[PDB]
């Protein structure tokens, strides 16, 4: 490690080799504007915002990608720098459609914050913006080309982080635009509905498919009763919308606010989640005792199973036949609650507040229906629920707390930890150990693989006669790596591999509220969300295990008999088919 | 002049891939070589070549579009390129451009429906003397 | 023919250097020669050799590259030495590889030069037949290898970092500096980039000494420089003259004067990256420091001369049309500013502009000059800034008076017939598409300027040439 000495603006510093002047000034309490810069993701120098005077330099240099050097002098407040920033913002703003009353981003468009910050009132230079081509055809992602700034963040994210890379650049000059391949639509190619591309864009050129009109139409029907259900991870970040500090639980406030909307029933996805935990435990027991297809993987997140269908069909024996916890609880409410309440199943409308955006495509699937009836009707993301609350506009900061409904709102901590990565797998191994060997484990040690961060390996003795190999995976690149190893066959001994496309778990999902870059250089939002969720876990004083909850025991005794029954297979078990690829 | 290979014949494409796989930075070279053999390169050629390489279509399609000298649509029998160089410009080349537009009955950058005449704005061929 | 070059004291530089001269001594000789690159960057050549030599690579692998990708209109010297004598070309990089310790090099040529590409590979075969290319070069321990890379004439690829990615197979998109390609270049390894013309005099430096190269020329730049002379000139070709020759001599003593006795008005240097040199600077010493003080540079070495008959408004548009076409397109200046440059000008050509737009031009021109990443866009307004500095009053004719004195701006000129010569045959009336020409036979006709679109079909339709541009 080499030590570099540099002198800026009255202060000298020693830094390691590879240091950039930007985060060096950040550490030394100086801020420089950023558009195209992301920490360790997009470092190319296309933004052309961050100019600083360099001693001995013919012209200005961009501080974003500028490596430090020894003995240099840097001054950041010359008149040339200010004039260059003003003129360059005037140039770049002549393309972005200036009707900022109606952008979804609106208040936190980083371009708008820069525009106000530089105080550049006038725009002397006119122009002819590029062609307006609204791609309002796909299922989840909507693109608008009248806004895009060629920041290149979206393409870098979809190339590196997700290892999919269905976006590229075409043309030259004004003809240069970001497009999918073959001039098709997003849904016509192998897009995974990752949600990272829509969350990382600093302008609002991308938006999600809005179904709030359908929601208002559904709630407007007196003949239709509404069943709303909640994720464990909605209270992980929603408080950030209302100016609350990171890590606030508003669960009772959320229930009260949803009741003020006039929803007939409020409920949690937790109960069916415990049901499917019992499920995967049951076919674990079966595949152990019958030599089932191994290694086993879950079927929780729609995104990566979509990826497996699209790209690697050869692992289709390895998937779990179970349907998603969303799908489990949706079918459960549409059947058992309907039987108890003696109401026509078409007379219920079920709405879900989930953070994945891939569920928008997942609900559109033909085969996720029971008895020809829709298990769930409308799925919505956290951001658009927030805007629904804002258009209703109840002062959220003074709500009291409320409880959930019988029976399917009850909670357990091992099912609270669904929000973080591997909590599903933790609950599964804890429950199967409790069932088979009466073993009381709370946490599992994880082996961090050298050179790859985000992949986690574990192996704990479930029974003295059977030690189960455990692998955790989040991040599309990690999925690609572990799938390549699985095709190579070196994971033959492995038993469970848990996968989601979105890195860091659902707290880092596509439906989570938008955050800027500044807080990302400060604090990992994943870390604070995980701490808040784990603190919520430690406070669950009713049950830390799913199989001990009296509600799931009641349902199993009365209506579900045992898992892997013919009724259980017919209602909760499904098959998947490979999808045609257009790549 | 060797006959252009029909674009539906894909064994030649993968033969080219196999013989020039080992070469570093082979994308541009293979692209221009298939341009030479096939005459024009439709979209399924990017699809097939990227499937053989196993690397996504985005960069291949981009470098196909980023080089203006690479063609995606069928052209005419004869291409007419008029020198838009400065030495040709100062002589008054716009008069020649308008005369070509008048006689050809076709605008700049379009191929005649007969598939015989095409016009291009080559900036220089180098014979500025 | 390999026997021809060896009969003209060829390939003797490697014979001397591989046996007597150390790699460090070669850098000393070129530094003692005062050689500085003519590629446009204005960097001293021998100084570049230091940075590659002392830098340390992980695997002990270094690379060299040869830049033959000329794209300047009217500039053809780069191929000419290649198609004239590639044996001298390939000899140069052999000395370069010894000085740096690079065992393999790459040569980049456009594919639209079939005579150039075919000639070089024959020389590659002849060299490797005699043993020059390959291993144990001239019974020494030095082994050097070359590979041909076929470029496709992308002008933006002529940048230092830009061509590196083209060899790497990715998009020809420029990279910010630092790091310099001498430190982190091809495959992240130290690399040396030099154009063919500066490679040409390298054997003469070793064979005839640095003082001989120093014995001609001025102190800041020594030797001679070649240009592809062109434009409004009676005689076209190439000239090999030392720097400091005044601009008046090359037009008159060497060029023979303006063709047809026209009046010289302005001269283009450095192609689309340069500017206009009028009659006020016919006595300017042509070298590095004077021309950059006059707002231009050598570029690739293009010289175009203009006469009285050319309206400088249109040529300013014409050079600007180049920059908009060849933009790579990352930075907002070279992407958006070019049409911002453009959109003002044709309204001036069509008379749709208003007053004060000339000041608006200079406001953004200085801004993008200081804020362009790619080297092309930073030199984009230099032709425009050259015109406004000395030919400001021509625009006042167009913006205010709405006339083109050169009769070039089509939407601003008018047509008048010569009534004393016009027979009044009415053929122009038959050839007027907008029905602007009226009159009677044997009498000169009358024309409504407001009717015709000023297409100009009438002026050539006159058998006596009586229609004049007004
Ligand atoms: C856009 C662009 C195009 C260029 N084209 C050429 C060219 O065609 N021929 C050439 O010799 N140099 C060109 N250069 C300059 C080269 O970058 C490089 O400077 C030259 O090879 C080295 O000579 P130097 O020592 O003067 O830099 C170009 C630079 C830029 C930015
Ligand atoms: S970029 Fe979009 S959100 Fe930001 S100010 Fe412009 S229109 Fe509004
Ligand atoms: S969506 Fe538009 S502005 Fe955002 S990163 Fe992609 S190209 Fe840039
Ligand atoms: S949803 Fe995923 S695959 Fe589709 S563009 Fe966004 S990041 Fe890429
Ligand atoms: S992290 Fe959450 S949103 Fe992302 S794929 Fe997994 S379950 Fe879906
Ligand atoms: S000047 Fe700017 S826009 Fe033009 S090629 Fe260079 S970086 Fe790209
Ligand atoms: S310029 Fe054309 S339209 Fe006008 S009078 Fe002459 S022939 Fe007719
Ligand atoms: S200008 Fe020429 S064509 Fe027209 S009437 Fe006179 S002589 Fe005839
Ligand atoms: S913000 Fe510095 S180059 Fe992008
Ligand atoms: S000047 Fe004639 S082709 Fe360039
Ligand atoms: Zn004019």
């Amino acid at each position: 490690m080499k030590e570099i000495t540099f002198k800026i603006n009255g202060q000298e510093m020693i830094v390691p080799e590879g240091t950039t002047i930007l985060e060096a000034a950040r550490m030394n309490n100086i801020d420089i504007p950023t558009l195209c810069y992301l920490k360790d993701i997009n470092e190319i120098g296309a933004c052309r915002m961050c100019l600083v005077e360099i001693a001995g330099a013919r012209a200005l240099q961009a501080a974003c990608v500028y490596p430090v050097a020894n003995g240099i002098e840097v001054l950041t407040n010359s008149p040339k720098v200010r004039e260059a920033r003003r003129v360059n913002l005037e140039l770049i703003l002549s393309n972005h459609n200036r009707e900022c009353t109606t952008c979804i981003r609106s208040e936190n468009c980083e371009l708008q914050t820069l525009a106000t910050d530089l105080g550049v009132s006038d725009i002397p230079f006119e122009g002819e913006k590029s062609g307006k081509l609204i791609d309002d055809l796909s299922t989840s992602v909507v693109r608008d080309e009248s806004k895009c700034i060629l920041c290149k963040r979206c393409v870098s994210v979809c190339r590196d982080v997700q290892s999919v890379a269905v976006l590229g650049t075409v043309g030259r000059g004004f003809t240069s635009q970001v497009q999918p391949v073959f001039n098709k639509s997003l849904a016509d190619v192998g897009c995974i509905n990752c949600g990272q591309c829509i969350i990382n864009c600093p302008v609002g050129a991308l938006k999600e498919k809005s179904d709030i009109q359908r929601v208002w139409d559904a709630i407007a029907d007196p003949s239709k009763t509404v069943i709303v259900q909640t994720a464990p991870a909605v209270r992980a970040a929603l408080g950030e919308e209302f100016g609350y500090p990171m890590g606030t639980s508003v669960t009772g406030k959320m229930a009260a606010a949803l009741r003020r909307l006039g929803f007939d029933k409020v409920f949690d996805t937790d109960f069916g989640a415990d049901v499917c935990i019992m499920e995967e435990g049951t076919e674990l027991i079966g595949r152990v005792t019958n030599g089932g297809v191994l290694p086993m993987i879950t079927s929780c997140s729609p995104g990566w199973i979509k990826f497996i269908e699209t790209y690697y069909p050869e692992a289709i024996p390895h998937l779990s036949s179970c349907k998603s916890p969303q799908n489990i609880t949706g079918a459960l409410l549409k059947n058992h609650y309907a039987q108890t309440n003696n109401i026509d199943p078409k007379d219920m409308v079920v709405v879900s507040i989930m953070p994945c955006t891939a569920k928008k495509y997942e609900v559109q699937r033909e085969e996720l229906c029971t008895d020809g009836n829709a298990d769930v009707d409308i799925s919505i993301t956290t951001r658009e629920l927030a805007r629904m609350i804002k258009e209703a506009r109840i002062l959220f900061n003074k709500l009291p707390d409320e409880d959930f409904d019988d029976y399917y709102g009850e909670s357990t901590g091992a099912a609270v930890i669904f929000g973080a990565t591997g909590g599903v797998m933790e609950a599964a191994v804890r429950t199967v150990a409790d069932v088979l060997n009466k073993k009381d484990i709370q946490e599992i040690d994880y082996q961090i693989v050298r050179g790859v961060d985000g992949i986690k390996k574990a192996s704990v003795e479930v029974t003295p006669d059977l030690t189960v190999n455990l692998v955790v995976a989040h991040g599309g690149a990690n999925i690609r790596e572990v799938m390549e190893q699985l095709k190579a066959g070196e994971l033959a001994d492995t038993h469970f591999i848990e996968l989601m496309a979105c890195p860091g778990g659902c707290v880092n999902g596509g439906g989570q509220p938008i955050v800027s870059a500044k807080d990302k250089m400060d604090i990992d939002i994943r870390t604070e969300r995980a701490k808040a969720l784990y603190d919520e876990d430690a406070n669950v004083l009713t049950y830390r295990k799913s199989h001990q909850n009296p509600s799931v025991i009641r349902l199993y005794e009365e209506y579900l008999e045992e898992p892997n029954s013919p009724k259980a297979h017919h209602i909760l078990h499904t098959k998947y088919s490979a999808k045609p690829k257009l790549v | 002049m060797a006959e252009l290979i029909p674009v539906e014949n894909l064994d030649v494409v993968k033969a080219i891939v196999a013989e020039h796989r080992e070469v570093p930075g082979c994308l541009m070279q293979i692209l221009q070589e298939t341009q030479l053999k096939y005459g024009y390169l439709p979209l399924e050629l990017q699809g097939t070549i990227a499937d053989e390489l196993g690397i996504p279509l985005t960069e291949v399609y981009g470098v196909a579009t980023f080089y203006s000298q690479f063609t995606l649509k069928p052209k005419g029998k004869y291409k007419i390129g008029i020198c838009l160089g400065t030495a040709c410009y100062v002589r008054g080349s716009q008069a020649i451009i308008d005369k070509v537009n008048s006689v050809l009955g076709t605008q700049v950058g379009d191929t005649t429906e007969d598939g015989k005449w095409s016009v291009d704005a080559t900036r220089c061929v180098g014979a500025c003397g | 023919n390999i026997d021809e070059y060896i009969g003209f004291d060829g390939y003797l530089a490697l014979e001397k250097v591989l046996l007597t001269m150390s790699p460090v001594d070669v850098i000393n000789e070129v530094k003692a020669s005062g050689l500085r690159g003519r590629g446009g960057g204005g960097f001293p050549t021998g100084l570049k050799w230091q940075f590659a030599h002392d830098a340390v690579s992980e695997d002990g692998i270094k690379y060299v590259a040869c830049n033959a990708d000329e794209g300047d209109p009217g500039a053809f010297m780069d191929r000419s030495v290649l198609e004239g004598d590639p044996h001298a070309v390939i000899e140069a990089m052999a000395i370069a590889g010894y000085a740096v310790g690079a065992s393999k090099g790459y040569v980049y040529v456009r594919a639209e030069y079939p005579i150039a590409v075919n000639r070089l590979q024959i020389a590659i075969d002849q060299a490797k037949e005699y043993g020059i290319l390959g291993e144990n070069i001239f019974e020494t321990d030095f082994s050097f290898d070359l590979e041909i890379r076929l470029g496709a004439g992308a002008f933006v690829c002529g940048e230092e970092t830009a061509l590196m990615n083209s060899i790497e197979g990715k998009r020809g998109e420029p990279r910010p500096r630092p790091p310099f390609p001498a430190n982190k270049g091809l495959f992240g390894k130290p690399t040396v980039l030099n154009n063919v013309e500066t490679y040409a005099n390298i054997p003469k430096i070793i064979l005839n000494g640095a003082e001989w190269f120093a014995s001609v020329g001025t102190e800041k730049s020594k030797g001679t420089k070649v240009f592809a002379l062109g434009g409004k000139i009676n005689n076209t070709g190439l000239l090999e003259i030392p720097m400091g020759t005044t601009l008046r001599e090359i037009i008159y003593e060497i060029g023979g004067g303006i063709p047809n006795g026209k009046a010289f008005k302005a001269a283009q240097t450095g192609g689309p990256s340069g500017g206009c040199l009028p009659e006020s600077l016919l006595d300017t010493e042509i070298d590095y420091d004077n021309l950059i003080a006059a707002g231009s540079m050598m570029g690739s070495g293009g010289l175009i001369v203009m006469d009285e008959d050319n309206c400088m408004v249109d040529v300013a548009r014409f050079f600007l049309d180049f920059t908009q076409d060849e933009s790579c397109g990352k930075c907002p200046p070279c992407r958006i500013g070019t049409k911002r440059m453009l959109e003002i000008l044709e309204r001036i050509c069509d008379g749709k502009g208003v007053e004060g737009d000339i000041e608006r031009l200079e406001e953004l021109a200085v801004g993008i000059k200081s804020s362009a990443l790619c080297g092309l866009g930073q030199t984009a307004p230099n032709p425009v800034l050259s015109t406004i500095r000395f030919f400001r009053d021509e625009y006042e004719a167009h913006i205010r008076d709405k006339k083109c004195p050169a009769g070039v701006c089509k939407h601003l000129l008018d047509f008048k017939i010569n009534a004393d010569t016009c027979k009044g045959c009415g053929i122009c009336a038959k050839k007027c598409p907008a029905d602007a020409i009226s009159g009677e036979k044997k009498k000169p006709y009358n024309i409504d300027t407001s009717k015709c679109i000023k297409c100009g079909a009438c002026i050539e339709a006159c058998p006596f040439g009586s229609i004049s541009k007004a």
